[PDB]
């Protein structure tokens, strides 16, 4: 899972 | 917004999508090109051809079961471009380069003429 | 084998697919949460929920239109969960992550579990 | 593109  | 991404997901639903063409579930349309025929998901066809978008937009065409293909068409182009939709990997091979760029410029598969073009130019 | 990989392909089905969803083209179910609906198609959410895969695997299921969930499953959980499935981002918030993480347990999407455990352990 |  990232920051998009 | 706020959201978080999974970065894996986009690939991991298409793998999927492409197990469930190889066991033939949910698949709700035939393409017909020449002798051979080759089962998939209408969705899939559309979401990566501007050719398979505008025939289930159709009214009537949205219908179908079969689609049947221009006669020109070769049935091995057509077959490493359905392995593409259903994977991102595509077989360009100098033996089959040719039928697959006028296959892609048919099924309207931007990317895929143009890698095919870039290829062609850097072997004359 | 000696294929080459267009990086974005995965990406821009899914976000084809989502465009689907949106002008609701094609979609072939409802899924039904209590007084609220949602339009889908059957393949993205087998794709991407082990419950929904079980579900239209079904000899007597695959043919359902209507799904009737659990009622104690949230819509605003779920409609989270849908967009998700169609775009890879997840509205994780304070305010809904327990009915986001017992909507993705129920719905079999061990990514999403995972992440709200992880959330949720950082918070206590 | 890319060598996968
Ligand atoms: O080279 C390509 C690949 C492709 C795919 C689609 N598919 C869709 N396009 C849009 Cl805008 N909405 C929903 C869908 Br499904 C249209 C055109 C093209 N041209
Ligand atoms: O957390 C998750 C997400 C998910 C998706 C599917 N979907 C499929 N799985 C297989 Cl093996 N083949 C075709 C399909 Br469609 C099955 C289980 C799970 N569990
Ligand atoms: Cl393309
Ligand atoms: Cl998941």
């Amino acid at each position: 899972w990232v920051i998009p | 917004d706020s959201c978080i991404q999974f970065t894996r997901h986009a690939s991991d639903v298409l793998l999927n999508l492409n197990r469930l063409r190889s066991r033939d579930i949910l698949t709700d349309v035939v393409i017909v090109v020449s002798r051979e025929q080759f089962r998939a998901h209408k969705t899939v066809l559309m979401a990566c051809s501007g050719l398979f978008y505008s025939i289930f937009t159709d009214q009537l065409k949205c219908n179908l079961s079969v689609i049947n293909l221009d006669p020109e068409i070769n049935p091995e182009g057509f077959c490493i471009l359905l392995d593409f939709m259903y994977t991102s990997r595509l077989n360009l091979r100098e033996g089959n380069i040719m039928a697959v760029m006028a296959t892609a410029m048919y099924l309207q598969m931007e990317h895929v003429v143009d890698t095919c073009r870039k290829f062609i130019k850097a072997s004359e």
